[PDB]
């Protein structure tokens, strides 16, 4: 019954392991703004945001083309492909831009954030900064958090826009429908305050759980650089269980 | 206010980077009318020394004209340990 | 004379570890107060206890009478302006320039004009001997030059309590012989108080003023290096010379060998 | 025109960077089998396969439930939800089991493989093994490759099965359709040799590109453990550009 | 006497790094042939050139007449059974047991029965003094005990050319004083040929038989340690003692300071 105790003692640790991480989050946002933090923040958004822009643009196409391929192959025998502009749009607006752009963001900037803080604990820059009294939560962590909350909804919008344009490319330029019909049905079904703004509220509360779980495992990792690499693959599991799990609920709600 | 007249500049008190910049300002404004350089530098009434107290002196030398602008005396030997540590004993002058 | 730090009877133990069960130290002014120990002790943790970065549990860390867990948050930031430390491997920020490393504790502490803040860095970079920099990064700095900038950040403003976590990392005997003379001179010139935690005996006693030695929870001897070797137990005496006679195991077990078999 | 030269010399390096990696691949598979490699291999499949099993099972549900939620919300106004058993199945069989199970596999075992080999180069076990002459390509790499080719098609099958069962759960137990029309509307439409076996041929040639790009960046990384963590996020970008890009080039072949 | 290794006139340079531009060495039998250098040289790369793990470009590495880039693939594996090396930090496989570490070069080399393969490990683990193991892992081994097992792995079966990449890592003076006596004894008992690349002068000359010294591409002196200090250029003489006089820069620049300004 001893391996039972090992499993029992492991998930007891994972619960406490959460209760630390919530206390670190409330200690960040409930603080006065540091002097000249904006110049730190904009450089941080240049690291997390602008670097990840290429890998989501060209991944914006290949999700769009397969939606523009199976979306055509399904709709031809039913004949009613006045829904091609609507069955490219409503999936890409409601689910695949919140979901798939999260699992690609947890990949690049979700995991490169927990390395950069994982490297800073080991060489003890974070320890040396504390003895000068600059308290590295406000110095290193907090611009690396606010460049993740802001920069993900600025990405799913760029994901959903290049996705829909991609569905129009292989649709009407290589297979052929009535572009008019397309645009028509497209704008004649998709509300703005019900669909797009609900497509961003999902992409904010994904950006919180995908970064706060990421910036935590870099801070509360250990040294001994098998201790970095066990943590950079501890986020990417723990993000994708909480991206998709938190999607369901949200969707069901904003879509009774 | 602790940098006096009589063609000489006397430094008293302590230099501790809150009362060190208006010491640099008020020393600078005295310099702007002290042309042709007959002036002597006094620093005998310091009670503490650091590289900070040294650093304002070279800025006073840097604002003035040519290399041997200020002339130095009453150096209180806490400076003198520092000056050879940054290796300056001919780079600024003395007796 | 008067003590900088009174370490008195702490038991900062880490769960299983018992480390520093009951110990008490005296760090007085103007004097090199070296500390030797075995690897896997709390020696570089002990400096954080002096620094108050780590928190003690039962003892008291007296920075000139005042304990460093009793002062308020605005005194703590004022107290750290007398003490700056060295991180074993050197702790440089690999994003800010080397001009931005050494100017950083000034801007983190005080507001001055730029013609003075750029002035103090050009002096403290010369006092280590690396002055033609302030342009290149912490990258493309050789590891020998790496600690010297970290030394300059350790003498940023002008503290009077700098702790060294192994200045002699195992570098060249050049850079070892460089930092031998760098350490005394600054202590002479600026009247500091240094502690060196090293395992490098022929350099350590020849340069220190006092050597406490921590093994696991106890002082095994102290004094100047002359009355270390006089009053030496044959556990600390063998720690000095590294002989295989004493209470250290060179053999892992004690058995006739010809008892069990080979599977 | 100098930043032009920096961009120009960067992608010149990336081409050569590929031509090394192809030579490492042909040097692995064209070799005699090592003595007792099977006992190494089965322990390796324990590491890559069995560990990743949990994160794809519970991620198998949440893809299934949202397909069982939007698949119901779309099909109710058209009324003809005899396609619910077919529009859960044909997407999950053709695209989302090859695609989404790759981006979750590149996450966990795609990136934990390039760390384990990234750690072995730095401590020079791989260098010490060469001086004994055991040539670590056949010792460390080759069981860590064949436990990735075999173990991914054994996962998408487990992904697609728990996905379809998940669509049946919120479909007929919480919303309610004919339990007869689900499978009888399913089993008739979904051929085996045209759909499932084509749903595995895509999941083999994803397992090759997702592991051979992963096991390469661990081997040909550098030391200095900012050299591990720059490489563990060099696969997860380079996998997901080549998962989705090779998907769309494939689905036009089998479903033109 | 007869040379194990003739290093002769290689220029194994790394792209821009012209490391080892033209050098030539002699390693003869039965003798401790130490090598000192500055950090950031190719010293631990030089051992791979002797080992043939790295490949030379212009020279020749003569293992008893035969060059180690000319032999066939079935001779290369036979040639490595005379030489085993130590990787600076110790190279243990952290998945196989400590019984499986030391038995591994035997099973990688030869087939024997289990009552003999389990027998040689229980002897070579006693020759380092760590015998009550073979059950625990390379984990929970203290760093002091870590290189020992490595030592065994080295003197695994029974080679006659072991290369040491810094045995004195900067450990305790205990473990430093332990491995001082471990090195000679095995060379006495098993008639080996060792090379030690270290920066630890008061241990190095007191234990070596011959010291070549590589700075950047050149021998700055050789012989026994007596005629190193006699015929010493004031570049290698200052390398021995670490004085700040010689052609090493302690000052980074020579600018008359008083020239530019502070921005
Ligand atoms: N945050 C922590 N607080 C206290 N102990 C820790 C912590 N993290 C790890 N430890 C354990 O305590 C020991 C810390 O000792 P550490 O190595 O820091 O001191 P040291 O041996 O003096 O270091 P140095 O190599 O600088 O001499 C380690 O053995 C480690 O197992
Ligand atoms: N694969 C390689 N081959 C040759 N040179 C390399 C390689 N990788 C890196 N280098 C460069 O060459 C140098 C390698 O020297 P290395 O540090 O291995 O020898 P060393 O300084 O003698 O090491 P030690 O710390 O063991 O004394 C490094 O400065 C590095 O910049």
């Amino acid at each position: 019954m001893n391996t039972i105790a090992w499993l029992g003692r492991l998930v007891i640790e994972r619960i406490r392991g959460i209760g630390v991480a919530a206390l670190m989050l409330l200690q960040i946002i409930f603080s006065l703004p540091s002097a000249g933090g904006f110049g730190r923040f904009v450089y941080q958004m240049h690291r997390v945001g602008v670097m990840s822009l290429l890998i989501i643009t060209v991944s914006g196409l290949f999700i769009g083309l397969v939606l523009g391929l199976q979306g055509y192959s399904i709709l031809v025998n039913v004949g009613s492909e006045s829904m091609l502009g609507t069955m490219v749009s409503l999936t890409l607006l409601r689910e695949l831009a919140p979901v798939v752009a999260a699992l690609l963001f947890a990949g690049r900037a979700g995991s490169a954030l927990t390395a950069e803080i994982g490297s800073m604990k080991q060489s003890e820059q974070l320890a040396s900064m504390e003895m000068i009294g600059v308290d590295p939560l406000k110095q290193i962590v907090s611009p690396r958090l606010w460049a993740g909350i802001v920069s993900l909804p600025m990405l799913t919008v760029i994901f959903a826009a290049i996705g829909i344009v991609g569905g129009k490319l292989v649709g009407v330029d290589f297979l052929g429908v009535d572009e008019g019909s397309f645009w028509s049905g497209m704008q004649n079904n998709v509300q703005f305050g019900h669909d797009v703004v609900n497509g961003i509220i999902k992409s904010i509360v994904f950006a919180l759980l995908c970064t706060w779980i990421a910036v935590f495992q870099g801070y509360a990792c250990d040294p001994t650089p098998e201790g970095i690499a066990t943590a950079m693959t501890r986020t990417v599991v723990y993000s994708s269980l909480c991206v998709l799990g938190f999607d369901f609920v949200l969707t069901a709600v904003m879509f009774g | 206010v602790v940098q006096y007249l009589n063609q000489e500049l006397v430094v008293s008190g302590k230099i501790d980077f809150e009362n060190a910049e208006q010491q640099y300002q008020a020393g600078l404004a005295i310099i702007k009318k002290q042309t042709s350089f007959p002036l002597i530098v006094d620093l005998k009434q310091l009670e503490h020394g650091n590289t900070l107290a040294l650093a304002v002196l070279v800025q006073w030398l840097r604002q003035t004209p040519q290399k041997s602008g200020l002339h130095f005396k009453n150096v209180p030997e806490k400076m003198l340990k520092i000056i050879q540590a940054c290796h300056l004993q001919e780079d600024l002058h003395l007796v | 004379t008067q003590s900088l730090i009174e370490v008195k009877n702490l038991s900062f133990n880490r769960g299983e570890r018992v480390i520093y069960d009951n110990i008490s130290l005296n760090i007085r002014r103007g004097q090199i107060t070296a500390i030797m120990g075995p690897s896997g002790t709390g020696k570089t943790t002990l400096l954080r206890l002096i620094g108050g970065q780590l928190v003690p549990d039962q003892g008291e860390v007296l920075l000139d009478g005042k304990d460093i867990a009793q002062m308020s948050r605005q005194e703590l930031f004022a107290a750290r302006a007398r003490m700056g430390m060295l991180f074993q491997s050197g702790a440089l920020f690999t994003d800010m320039s080397v001009y931005e490393n050494v100017a950083f504790p000034i801007r983190a502490h005080t507001k001055l004009s730029e013609n003075l803040i750029a002035e103090l860095v050009a002096l403290k970079l010369e006092s280590v001997g690396l002055r033609g920099t302030e342009q290149l990064m912490p990258t493309e700095l050789s590891g020998g030059m790496n600690r010297r900038v970290a030394l300059a950040r350790a003498i940023a403003l002008d503290p009077d309590l700098i702790m060294y976590d192994e200045p002699f990392a195992g570098q060249d005997p050049i850079v070892k012989g460089v930092l031998t003379r760098l350490i005394r001179s600054l202590r002479e010139a600026l009247d500091l108080t240094t502690i060196i935690v090293s395992h490098d005996v022929p350099e350590t006693l020849s340069i220190a003023d006092y050597i406490y030695v921590v093994a696991e929870g106890k002082i095994q001897g102290e004094g100047t290096p002359e009355e270390l070797q006089a009053y030496a137990s044959p556990f600390v005496k063998q720690f000095l010379t590294g002989s295989a006679e004493g209470p250290v195991e060179y053999q892992f077990s004690h058995q006739a060998y010809l008892d069990n078999e080979v599977r």
